[PDB]
């Protein structure tokens, strides 16, 4: 998952596993998925499994 | 000073006539009398345009009073046209909330709150009911959407959004989609608010589709259990009714009495313009509508005949009271009262659709949950099924089943 | 097809008439017989005769209305009398010419102007042109302040630029005593651009409020919509120096153009209507039996009213009222306060006549393209605007704009932090370090 | 200025403002020195009636509200007992013993 950009408007979305968690489709993910300050502005992490 | 009014009936010209003289019997002791003028509504947007303009601007009234009744109406035109000359214009039986705009409708003011401001009502029944998940089912229409705005900034003054604000185009009856959209949303409470044929369409899609049940509870307004849509309206409803929103003799001796109050000051100044007379050939701003209409809200009368009249900085009624009554037994029953600022119930007992006599939680959680997951071989090992149905079986090196 | 052209005021109808037989319909069938009539009373009695008699002893479908006045009244008059009588009315000059939101129900009434949306959106153009991404919110309790408020939010965030917004405050304009909350609450302010929305009286109170706390100053920038600009010829003293806002085309664009182009959009849309559906009817009696006179549905011509792409670029009219492709310019108040114009915006296009936007502790400074002391190589990245470690610099003759980097540009990024004086960079044409 | 010199701690001295009184009708030229002050620690030298007029001359810059604090000596705070309502609230001053003296 990441932000990227479309060749229509400039509106932001994101894809992969947080795209699909954002979108609804999904309610919780289960994965090696880092924490960072980009990711953590939109959904929630818990207190890490694995540092 | 002239006073003009625009009445339904001429029963009402004579009460009207009446408290202006009560009025100048009151505020007899000043060198100022007011002189009524009363005419009677007319089918014709148009006519009545013509008859505002004619018998009641070259009168030189101050303020212009209308009344619209139940069976254009709107007192539309009679703003628009006492817009041009800046000429205060208040409105009695008008709540539809397009006139609460400043821009649009220029020195109106209203003695009855629009219906937005029910609302607010809501809000109570939210903080004295433990009901923190809400869907709004309003249209697309101004009301609709204002009601919606007004419901937001409330929630967001508690730091506690909705969840779902799904619309629904006016004189649609089809709303079977969007009520199975919503339910499955893991919410009960929907609070709606529509014209009497939606909600009338929108109670007839939730009963066919058994969502009138144990466990929801439905809030409405005051035009959803009124008329044809009371006749559909599933027993259990919350519905909200304006304690003095109909007798209108009752609002138009606070009106004179308001702006007899108002006159006085008005005049206790220099600077002071008559409105125009011929309203023929001038084209100018009457230059005393400014200085009036905020002497007008500003003036707070001491006791009228339905209670404190005060004005918000919009130019509407404020501090009003509400009936809070539970439609059971296809009869409608006064539960509560709520007198401004908080929801008083009765003795009475509220009956849920369910008939639990018990105020359900309103919000179920739901116990099924979706997992995306991606493949990475240290955590997440993803191979092909067999051809019965499930993955071949295997055991580590202690013998334990590994489990997919 | 009987077309109404109506003017108040005092006017050119000698001009108006000439231009009428000048466009050539053989493209299209529409026969539009126009009929032109000129007053000089505004009093809405006199307007709803007018358009009552005019309809009932003439079979006009479409209106066009022209005023010279400044009152919203007008305006508001003829989008009732168009929800009434089921009748198209299109304003393009004067008081009907100003574009009110909410229209009535099942309205024919069309206007020529932009919205608040459009230009919030040339506002933030603006901003961008010059690099200017740090900026506040200044909005009242007016109507409107919200969707200004909205549109912003919405646009800042859908970007991959940087903006910052920093804050937005409400300045409740009704409590009494209240000017020492208002005055408090704007010395927090410190981002150059405020971004201003009110009306005119209490845009020359915030004015003055704001020059006696010590802003309007030399490092700062304000940008108003049309509605705080008003009328350009009545400037008061309160407005400060190098004020911008943004208004519609009124130089350029002069009242006999502006009745042209309205009648082509009548016309075409007439013709979709009856080519269309093999027919166009067009059954309006005088101004009542609302039953009798408007009991067939006439929202027919209602989709086609709004695409017309004759010669507007699409010409296309929003549901709401407005024109979604209108003609905007830039004004901005120069030394003798006449509002002058600067720019011009049109398809999110904008050309500025000022490339370093002239206005003490401001200076420029040459660069040349070099060794790691100074590079030049980069022009734009995705976002299509310079990195966090680059700067400006103009390189003139044309004047593109590219991004420098290095150990001077590093070197200078700090002294100017130290010594705070602010600087414009722009590289050498002739010689590479000098010589005599 | 002498004990700031001679000192191993910054202080950076912001602005140093000389108001004048003497001539009238200048209301304006108080207002537009005032502007530049932005330290949040000012320190003021008048008589009780100047430091009254500023006082008022302020409140209108916004150097009174939160985040400001002003120190006068015992000349600008006279009388204790007669406050004049111009003297902004967290005002501080320096006096003489003479409750406990
Ligand atoms: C309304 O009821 C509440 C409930 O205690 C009470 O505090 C209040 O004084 C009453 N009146 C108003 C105007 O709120
Ligand atoms: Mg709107
Ligand atoms: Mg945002
Ligand atoms: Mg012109
Ligand atoms: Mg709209
Ligand atoms: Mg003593």
């Amino acid at each position: 998952g990441t932000q990227e950009r479309v060749n229509n408007s400039n509106k932001k979305e994101w894809n992969g596993m947080m795209g699909e968690l954002l979108s609804g489709q999904a309610d919780m993910i289960v994965a090696p998925l880092t924490i960072n300050n980009e990711r953590a502005q939109y959904i929630e992490f818990s207190k890490p499994f694995k540092y | 000073v002239n006073i003009g009014a625009v009445l339904s009936t001429r029963k009402h010209e004579q009460m009207f006539r009446e408290a202006v003289n009560q009025a100048n019997k009151r505020h007899g002791s000043w060198k100022i009398q007011l002189n009524a003028t009363s005419v009677t509504h007319k089918p014709n947007a148009i006519q009545m345009a013509l008859s505002v303009c004619e018998d009641l601007i070259s009168s030189q009234v101050y303020a212009i009073l209308v009344s619209h009744p139940p069976t254009h109406f709107t007192p539309t035109p009679v703003s628009y046209t006492a817009g041009f000359y800046r000429i205060p214009v208040l409105g009695l039986t008008t709540r539809m909330s397009i006139y609460s705009d400043k821009s649009i409708h220029l020195s109106f003011l209203r003695t009855v709150p629009p219906y937005s401001h029910q609302s607010s009502v809501w809000f109570e029944m939210m903080r004295v009911y433990s009901w923190n998940h809400i869907i709004l089912l309003v249209s697309d229409d101004h009301e609709g959407r204002a009601a919606q705005k007004r419901l937001e900034t409330l929630l967001e003054e508690r730091e506690s959004k909705a969840e779902k604000v799904l619309q629904f185009d006016p004189g649609t009856k089809n709303v079977t989609a969007l009520l199975m959209e919503a339910k499955e949303l893991e919410a009960r409470v929907i609070i709606l608010s529509a014209s009497e044929d939606d909600a009338a369409t929108v109670y007839r899609a939730a009963a066919m589709l058994n969502m009138t049940g144990s466990g929801y509870v439905w809030l409405v307004g005051e035009r959803e259990i009124s008329g044809n849509a009371l006749r559909y309206a599933p027993d259990g409803i919350l519905g909200l009714q304006l304690i003095n929103g109909k007798n209108e003799s009752a609002h138009i001796s606070d009106a004179v009495g308001v702006v007899a109050q108002a006159v006085h000051e008005l005049l206790e100044k220099e600077n002071i313009t008559d409105p125009p007379r011929g309203c023929v050939g001038n084209t100018n701003i009457w230059k005393t509508g400014p200085l009036f209409k905020r002497v007008l809200m500003s003036s707070k009368y001491a006791d009228g005949v339905t209670g404190r009249v005060e004005f918000n900085e919009d130019g509407d009624r404020k501090f009003a009271n509400y009936s809070i009554m539970n439609l059971q037994n296809r009869k409608l029953v006064q539960v509560g009262i709520y007198n401004g600022t908080h929801v008083i119930p009765n003795d009475r007992k509220i009956i849920w659709p369910g008939g639990e006599t018990e105020k359900p939680r309103g919000y179920q959680m739901s116990t099924r949950l979706k997992i995306v997951t991606i493949h990475q071989e240290p955590f997440v090992y993803v191979k092909p099924t067999l051809s019965d149905g499930t993955c071949k079986e295997e055991f580590t090196v202690n013998g334990d089943p590994v489990k997919k | 097809i009987g077309i109404a052209v109506i003017l108040v005021g005092t006017s050119d109808e000698v001009a108006i008439k000439d231009a009428h037989e000048k466009d050539d319909f053989h493209h299209l069938s529409v026969v539009p017989r126009v009929e032109l009539v000129a007053m000089n009373e505004t009093d809405p009695k006199s307007i709803i005769t007018r358009i009552c008699d005019l309809m009932s002893d003439r079979k006009i479908q479409g209106v066009v209305f022209a005023d010279d006045t400044d009152q919203e009244a007008i305006a508001q008059i003829l989008d009732f009398i168009s929800a009434q009588t089921l009748t198209p009315i299109l304003g393009i000059h004067g008081g009907s010419s100003m574009i009110m939101a909410d229209k009535d129900e099942s309205s024919m009434f069309f206007q020529f102007g932009p919205s608040i949306e459009q230009q919030a959106s040339v506002m933030l153009n603006i901003m961008e042109e010059y690099d200017w991404y740090i900026f506040s919110i200044v909005t009242t309790y007016f109507p409107g302040y919200q969707d200004f408020v909205n549109k912003i939010r919405s646009t800042i965030e859908n970007s991959f630029v940087g903006w910052e917004l920093e804050e937005v405050l409400l300045l409740d304009m009704s409590l009494d005593d209240g000017d020492s909350k208002i005055q408090n609450q704007l010395k927090k302010l410190q981002s150059p651009i405020i971004l201003l929305y009110c009306t005119k009286e209490e845009a020359t109170y915030i004015f003055e409020v704001a020059n006696s706390v010590g802003l309007t100053g030399y490092g700062y920038t304000w940008i108003v919509p049309s509605l705080v600009a008003g009328d350009t010829d009545t400037v008061p003293a309160e407005f400060p120096t190098g004020l911008i806002s943004v208004s519609y085309d009124e130089w350029d664009y002069g009242l006999p153009a502006r009745v042209r182009d309205g009648i082509a959009i009548i016309t075409t849309a007439a013709s979709d209507m009856l080519s269309e559906h093999s027919f166009i009817p067009e059954p309006k009696s005088s101004c009542y039996n609302t039953h009798e006179k408007r009991i067939y549905q006439s929202n027919m011509l209602n989709r086609y009213l709004i695409n017309v792409t004759f010669e507007g670029r699409n010409l296309s009219f929003s549901e709401d009222g407005y024109q979604m492709h209108p003609k905007l310019v830039i004004i901005l108040l120069n030394k003798e306060r006449k509002w002058e114009r600067v720019g011009k915006w049109k398809d999110k296009s904008l050309q500025m006549k000022y490339y370093v936007w002239p206005r003490d502790d401001h200076l420029s400074i040459v660069t040349l393209e070099e060794a790691p002391f100074v590079i030049v190589e980069s022009v734009d990245p995705l976002s299509g605007t310079c990195m966090r470690n680059t700067v400006p610099c103009q390189k003139r003759i044309g004047y593109i704009k590219k991004c420098c980097k290095g150990f001077c540009i590093d070197i200078l990024k700090k002294i100017s932090k130290s010594v705070k004086f602010t600087y414009d960079l722009y590289l050498v044409t002739n010689g590479k370090h000098g010589k005599k």
